[PDB]
């Protein structure tokens, strides 16, 4: 099982007739899905995975960049000295699952350890031809519509004590997020999240974070700065770019005694037309929103966090703020289990 | 060649703000973090925060969180640091710094800026008084005699002290400046042969470029009665 | 947090000798994280060693870093005049408080040349009075100065300044200035400067009476 890089191909259940923009890309860039795929459980097998150096991530990144670049039509695009003006009609936008598959002569190894921390050896290993269907949801702060951990919440980081490195939280229970632009200001919207469900989730996340900072008070705090796409929970719903003030979800402290025990939490949101692109450095202006209700209820299955560094002058308290921005971490949260291996 | 060029030195009063720029050349600006390090006279190197040029992501050290703001201009490949509510002891040299190799460890800081000195003082540009230091009248004539020059109450640093237009350099001791009065004061001593002085002119040349000041003070024997 | 204790703080050595700088972290950090930096006044700090033992680009083989668990060592094999500076330990965003190596070419002990100067007449015209006292060309560097107005120890208003080792005679020098209001200066007579040094068991005293 020697590991090497290999050009992947995709499989999806896209509809050849759909105008939905993910369906159009997959129809001419992927192949049909194997209805009953094979999966061989390897025995007495131990291999080393490294989610932070996975070429599968870089390959999926090039795909979704290519998708978005030939799909979303901004009225004006500003890309380093160049400025483009074109027609900007509204599009049908709803991501579909995309499987990633090894070519002939290669395979994919899937790590089935349910407490796998992202790096190091794995003992319960499978081999598949393709990954599970991954929805390429472009978002920040919150990871939407992903796949859950199978037992407990898991904290993943290339080095957890290195504040320069992002932290990817993977939940084991979904937390709903219902976002509506009600059919005043046509750019005004909001997202409701269950107060009890979210606060109970923060309790369990703090405990998992507490394992790498034993004792220590765990704190969640709002973003420290940056462009609107990362200070606010940013995501795309029906082709429109939502920007939600997430302060209400990162404003709490938890000590080794706070882990010891309806109504919504509704964040104010804006639908922006002037967006800061994530694929390349540049600014794109889109048309004002469509008329009618703009509703999409997604599943929060992960969090992107950045820990504050420096000697805390209080004594001992770790502060975690919502991060994101590099969409490779979004694909990473789904591709951490897999690696490509040449059949040998 | 990776180059980090910072802005010039700044003087500010307590409570004022200061902004420092870091112009970047020699590499792809958006692929490396930019950190800022504070260097105080007796506090030796302190990390303040980093900015990720991909969007404007930042990480502020706890000690600075309320007082620091890190921004950037990717079009101009320039990072910025703003500090507010400057205190009397905030005088320091601030450095803009980058890591050694792309994609690798983030704290191996191989590329530094030249540094920006920020001086916090309530004082304004004040020229120095130059006072001569001569032996006490009798002048028990040994082989050599020590003269002196007192440069008192100037702002800001530095001053240059020469003896006899630089003709005398052997036996000269210009001492580091000290700070009281919210101003600076340094002393300097020259030791010449007793047959040299007061037989020949020994003058103390002081230059304060900040306040358009150049003074010469000849050392004369004290007269007493 | 991660505290980095650098020992010793001061390190006096002569060009040619070996300097062993210690750094101990509060936690295990592996063997490929800790970095060393060189700080010389007038220029930006310079990365010396990264990953505990890897020399940075442009640093000579005289600089060598070692250590693994919590004990790390920066070694300077022969120590050139360029190497006298202060060196900082680093892990993550955290720094040791530094360790300074100092130039100290060894020498025979030398007595200071004490010189006391009353306030000049020019300063007294402006309502000020400063009594300057120089202590020149002594060795070793360690020295202590006391001021005595009218036989009483005076501590307020004393400000000192020290030179580094002179690059020609391997000695040191110190300047002491006692600052007073012209009024308080005219209310006392004998101003004396007292220098305690390793060479003599009793202090070197220079003085002047304002009466003469
Ligand atoms: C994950 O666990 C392995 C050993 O099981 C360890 O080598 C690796 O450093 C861990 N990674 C973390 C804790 O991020
Ligand atoms: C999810 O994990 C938490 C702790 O990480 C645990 O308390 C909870 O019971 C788990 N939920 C399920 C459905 O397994
Ligand atoms: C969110 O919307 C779905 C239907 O779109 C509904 O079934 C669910 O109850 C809603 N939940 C909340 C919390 O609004
Ligand atoms: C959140 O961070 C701010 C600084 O941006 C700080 O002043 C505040 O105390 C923090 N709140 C917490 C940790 O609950
Ligand atoms: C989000 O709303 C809070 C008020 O709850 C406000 O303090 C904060 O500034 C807002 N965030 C942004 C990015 O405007
Ligand atoms: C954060 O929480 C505190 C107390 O829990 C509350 O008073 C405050 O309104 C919340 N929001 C902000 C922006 O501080
Ligand atoms: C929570 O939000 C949903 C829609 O997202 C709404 O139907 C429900 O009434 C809200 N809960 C409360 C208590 O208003
Ligand atoms: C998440 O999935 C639901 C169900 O298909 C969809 O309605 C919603 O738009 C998705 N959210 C995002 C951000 O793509
Ligand atoms: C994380 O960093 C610490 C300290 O630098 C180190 O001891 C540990 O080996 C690192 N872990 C990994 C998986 O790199």
């Amino acid at each position: 099982w020697k590991e090497a890089t290999a050009t992947l191909f995709c499989a999806s259940d896209a509809k050849a007739y759909e105008t939905e923009v993910h369906n159009v890309w997959a129809t001419h860039a992927c192949v049909p899905t194997d209805p009953n795929p094979q999966e061989v459980v390897l025995e007495n097998v131990t291999e080393n995975f490294n989610m932070w150096k996975n070429n599968m991530v870089e390959q999926m990144h090039e795909d979704i960049i290519s998708l978005w670049d030939q799909s979303l039509k901004p009225c004006v695009k500003l890309t380093g000295g160049s400025v483009i003006t074109q027609a900007c009609p509204k599009i049908s936008f709803e991501p579909i699952p995309i499987h990633y598959c090894a070519p002939a002569g290669f395979a994919i190894l899937k790590c089935n350890d349910k407490k796998f921390n992202g790096t190091g050896p794995c003992t319960n290993v499978s081999t598949v031809q393709c990954t599970h269907g991954i929805r390429p949801v472009v978002s920040t702060q919150l990871l939407l519509n992903g796949s859950l951990a199978e037992e407990e919440i898991v904290i993943r980081s290339e080095n957890i004590t290195d504040n320069a490195k992002i932290i990817i939280v993977q939940l084991n229970e979904t937390v709903e997020i219902n976002c509506t632009r009600p059919n005043g200001d046509i750019r005004q919207a909001h997202c409701n999240i269950s107060k009890a469900k979210w606060e109970n989730t923060l309790k369990q996340i703090a405990r998992k974070l507490r394992e790498h900072f034993k004792n220590e008070t765990i704190a969640f705090n709002q973003s420290s700065g940056g462009d609107p796409e990362i200070v606010m929970h940013s995501f795309n719903c029906g082709g429109e770019f939502f920007y939600c003030n997430s302060t209400q979800l990162f404003n709490s402290t938890w000590t080794w005694n706070d882990t010891e025990v309806n109504i919504n939490i509704t964040l104010p949101c804006r639908i922006k037309q002037i967006i800061n692109m994530w694929q390349e450095v540049g600014k794109a202006m889109y048309a004002p929103p469509i008329k009618g209700q703009i509703r999409c209820s997604s599943n929060i299955t992960g969090l992107l966090l950045t820990r504050d560094g420096g000697s805390s002058t209080n004594g001992t308290t770790e502060t975690f703020r919502p991060g994101g921005g590099d969409m490779r971490d979004n694909w990473r949260s789904e591709l951490y289990k897999y690696k490509v291996v040449k059949i040998e | 060649q990776v180059q980090l060029v910072q802005s010039g030195p700044e003087v500010r009063a307590p409570g004022a703000s200061v902004t420092v720029s870091c112009k970047t050349s020699g590499y792809s600006f958006t692929d490396f973090f930019i950190h800022w390090v504070r260097q105080a006279p007796g506090q030796g190197l302190e990390w303040m925060g980093w900015l990720n040029p991909i969007f404007g992501a930042v990480n502020y050290a706890h000690k600075y969180q309320g007082r620091i703001t890190l921004t950037r201009d990717t079009s101009m490949k320039t990072a910025y640091m703003q500090l507010t509510n400057l205190r009397s002891d905030d005088t320091a040299v601030f450095y803009c710094v980058r890591k050694r190799v792309y994609d690798e460890y983030d704290w191996d800081w191989a590329y530094w800026g030249q540094g920006t000195l920020v001086t916090v003082s309530a004082a304004s540009t004040t020229p120095p008084s130059v006072y001569p230091l001569a032996p006490g009248s009798a002048a028990q004539t040994n082989s050599m005699v020590t003269l002196g020059c007192l440069v008192k109450g100037y702002f800001p640093e530095p001053v240059t002290v020469t003896w006899n237009s630089g003709s005398l350099s052997s036996g000269v001791h210009t001492f580091p400046a000290v700070l009281q009065s919210d101003l600076y004061t340094l002393s300097s001593s020259v030791t010449v042969p007793s047959s040299t002085w007061p037989s020949e002119t020994v003058t103390c040349n002081v230059a304060h470029p900040a306040s358009s000041t150049k003074v010469d003070k000849k050392i004369v024997p004290r007269d007493c009665d | 947090e991660i505290v980095l204790t650098q020992s010793p703080g001061i390190l006096s050595l002569s060009p040619g000798e070996r300097a062993t700088l210690s750094c101990r972290t509060s936690q295990d950090v592996g063997s490929n994280s800790l970095a060393w930096y060189q700080e010389k006044p007038g220029q930006a700090p310079r990365l010396l060693v990264y990953g505990a033992s890897n020399r940075a680009t442009g640093v000579p083989d005289r600089f060598s870093g070692g250590g693994s668990g919590t004990d790390f060592t920066l070694t300077i094999s022969r120590l050139e005049p360029e190497d006298f500076a202060v060196y900082y330990c680093q892990q993550y965003e955290y720094f040791g408080r530094g360790t300074k190596v100092q130039v100290d070419i060894k020498r025979t002990d030398a007595a200071p040349t004490v010189s006391i100067f009353p306030p000049s007449s020019e300063q007294l015209t402006s309502g000020g009075a400063s009594v300057v006292c120089f202590l020149n060309n002594f060795y070793p560097k360690d020295i202590n100065v006391k001021w005595k107005i009218d036989g009483s120890e005076r501590q307020n208003g004393v400000l000192n300044s020290w030179t580094d080792q002179d690059s020609k005679d391997s000695t040191y020098s110190m300047s002491s200035t006692l600052t007073l209001t012209k009024d308080e200066y005219e209310r006392h007579n004998s101003y004396t400067c007292e220098a305690t040094h390793k060479t003599s068991t009793s202090p070197i005293v220079k003085s002047f009476n304002r009466n003469e």
